[PDB]
């Protein structure tokens, strides 16, 4: 089958700037090339058909060029809501083949995380388990470290972390860290602590609660 | 309006078969090709095939020749895709889509996508726990713990609260998913006004509205 | 990525008997599993495809079974020619992934090593170096200890030891030990001894030569 | 006859690039997928990717996504695997392989494998030394101080195979060294010529060393 290679897996830019993603076909597909946009958790949205024609409703900021093998999608006046994955596809020869996709990344200034800690709810304690949750919201860059302490001693088991994609409004990142223990173990100790370490951190961000 | 209705999720045992439906409404079912796209978690898109509902003419991709079988029911304007002998490679999201050119504009229409999870584990509804704090802003949370399979939809105040929300991707642990969601509102909003975490798990027919009570 | 976990790193039998190696897949792969045989110094050789079907030229002694997650490769009438490392593989999901590999071993009676010593060749002595080579061929088990003695003093440096895999003919092991000195050091001493300690004898096997 | 021809070794400096070739003959080049496999010294087998020479359709392993690039040249029936920004981890033997099912049997064909060594050291050809000394007599051959891998050793151009032990190469102070012994009847040596044939493709070296009684 025809291979549609998207050389760059990511494309970094700033809001208001213009970005260009390239897509090269292994064989001549003329202008039978389409571009798609997929935002997280959503179905793909068709942007371009016939290599250069926009689908109805697609803003004029999305332009496509190329004929034969080399094709390029260009996004002018890039918005924070433009954060998505962009695929190229050929429909000149069957089977139809998609590109590997290019993720749009937005650059911005650094930002410290806002850290909030939450003890296990009374509803969960009636279930036998206990989950302590720490939110680290609206920080940049995405690299961050979280350390859980139980009565001043570091705890590593039972910690599950999850990172959001870049926020579609301010291009920052967020992370949730959940420490899950049994209700008996959660009641064997008193002080619970999550420590956030970031590039902006001159000292760890420590949020704690006392059972 | 033109719509394509797919179910949210489908849980299927390894080796069994499932039929993903795509009910079309608002247009002439037999006038446009019905395309099918598979997307595995984290990976991109791949084309399965297309079928014209007028005469059930098909165009398959060889990778899914013996795996995917496309049919249509014209009495109900519904397109079906049959997947056989399911392995872990078939655990993905499956979209149905059409493209309509009316002589003036070209519009694409996609179903929501059916998340097919081929596994031997059992359905489990989520436990929705509130996260309330013990400044001019206040951060609330919602813990959606121990459900299977994907996905769940989380909203705040039935979608009326959309700014300041962070919904975190689910993490899998021992065949059970768990995610969380935070929301930041003015201190004049909470606890003076109700803030509710609405969780929906269509795989288990679960809809839980958990209020954040101080 | 699907993981293929072979339970054993080594499987042991005698000549004529049978072995079996198991492979565990992290997720279901149905029957799209293959098995490979790789002898030392050779490219892999495909034995099994579709878990149970053999490639052309593979004898019926190689039998594959299994479906889903548990797969097994059985070799009956095992011979010394079958000594190799055996790999499982899944081609049901991308990326294709192999197993870690299981090396076949063969039990046999003990065998004392045949020891041969060789002084430095006149060709190497023109280069300024001097290597004494000691061959220890066709012994079992593989465990063996070799010491070098120069006029009675033990030298445990400048020694290069190499072990063969289990012999494809008699299932024995062989060792090569090379002591390398400069030509000056070589001519500064007379007696050069290769001492071999093996299970087959409480006394070490001693091969020596006097430069004199 | 079906053949896959690979070069013996490629010495590439850290950070540079190398392109391994796989010349196919005896069959229709464009009819079968061309697979590539990596095997680090003393490690298992790893799948790199496959390419179909008909239209250069490729399926890459994500681990080698940016590292390996597979191409074909149909005017020469040659497949190529390019490796970029080489590191010590990329030092391994790289096999090309195909699978042919003719409608009756399924055969596999493998190249010999190319030993790619990533190192700043230069090529060194081996110094071959004769090892000369009842009913049997043991002779030997010392293949000392070469770089990089590999070397091949035969006795009497392959006519002398039984009673031969060729010991694996050991790296010691930036250079490889191996030896090989042969045991023959006492009436064969020194009555007849016994020749150790050493080949080192990385330096275009072929040395025939007679085991002269002296
Ligand atoms: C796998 C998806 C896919 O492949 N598709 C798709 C299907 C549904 C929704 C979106 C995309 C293709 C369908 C066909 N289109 C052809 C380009 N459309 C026109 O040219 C308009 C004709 C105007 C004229 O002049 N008559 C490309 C995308
Ligand atoms: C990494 C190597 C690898 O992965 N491979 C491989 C490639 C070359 C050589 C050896 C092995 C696989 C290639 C694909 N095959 C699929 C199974 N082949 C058949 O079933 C034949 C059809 C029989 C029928 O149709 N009657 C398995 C091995």
């Amino acid at each position: 089958d025809i291979v549609m290679t998207q050389s760059q897996k990511f494309m970094s830019t700033s809001v208001g700037d213009r970005v260009s993603v390239t897509c090269k076909a292994s064989q001549n597909v003329g202008t039978n090339v389409a571009w798609y946009q997929q935002k997280p958790g959503q179905s793909p949205k068709a942007l371009i058909y016939s290599a250069s024609y926009r689908y109805s409703g697609v803003p004029d900021r999305f332009t496509g060029s190329g004929s034969g093998t080399d094709f390029t999608l260009t996004i002018s006046n890039v918005q924070s809501e433009d954060l998505a994955e962009y695929f190229c596809q050929q429909y000149n020869n069957y089977p139809l083949t998609f590109g590997a996709g290019t993720k749009l990344e937005l650059k911005r200034a650094d930002a410290a995380p806002t850290v909030s800690i939450f003890p296990p709810s009374s509803e969960q304690l009636t279930s036998g388990g206990a989950s302590v949750v720490c939110f680290l919201n609206n920080f940049y860059p995405k690299d961050i470290n979280v350390k859980w302490k139980i009565d001043g001693s570091e705890r590593q088991n039972g910690v599950l972390n999850s990172w959001t994609d870049q926020d579609s409004k301010d291009s920052t990142y967020s992370m949730s860290s959940t420490l899950t223990l049994t209700k008996d173990e959660y009641e064997r100790h008193n002080s619970y602590t999550c420590e956030a370490t970031h590039k902006t951190s001159t000292s760890p961000i420590v949020k704690s609660f006392n059972r | 309006q033109v719509q394509l209705q797919q179910p949210g999720a489908e849980l299927v045992k390894p080796g069994a078969s499932v039929k993903v439906s795509c009910k079309a409404s608002g247009y002439t079912f037999t006038n446009y090709w019905m395309y099918w796209v598979k997307q595995r978690p984290g990976q991109g898109l791949e084309w399965i095939g297309r079928i014209h509902p007028s005469d059930s003419d098909t165009n398959y991709n060889q990778k899914f020749k013996g795996k995917a079988t496309l049919t249509v029911d014209k009495s109900s304007s519904t397109a079906y895709m049959q997947l056989s002998s399911l392995t872990s490679e078939d655990s993905a999201v499956y979209y149905c889509a059409i493209e309509i050119y009316d002589g003036y504009n070209t519009m694409d229409y996609w179903g929501q996508g059916t998340s097919v999870t081929v596994s031997s584990a059992k359905t489990t509804p989520p436990s929705v726990y509130p996260l309330a704090p013990g400044n001019s802003m206040v951060t609330l949370g919602c813990l959606v713990k121990g459900y299977f399979p994907e996905p769940v939809t989380v909203t705040w105040n039935s979608g009326s609260l959309s700014s300041g929300v962070h919904t975190f991707p689910a993490v899998l642990q021992s065949d059970l998913y768990t995610l969380s969601s935070s929301v930041t509102v003015p201190s004049s909003t909470w606890p003076s006004q109700t803030v509710t975490c609405n969780v929906a798990h269509p795989a288990s027919s679960t809809k839980v509205d958990k209020k954040i009570v101080p």
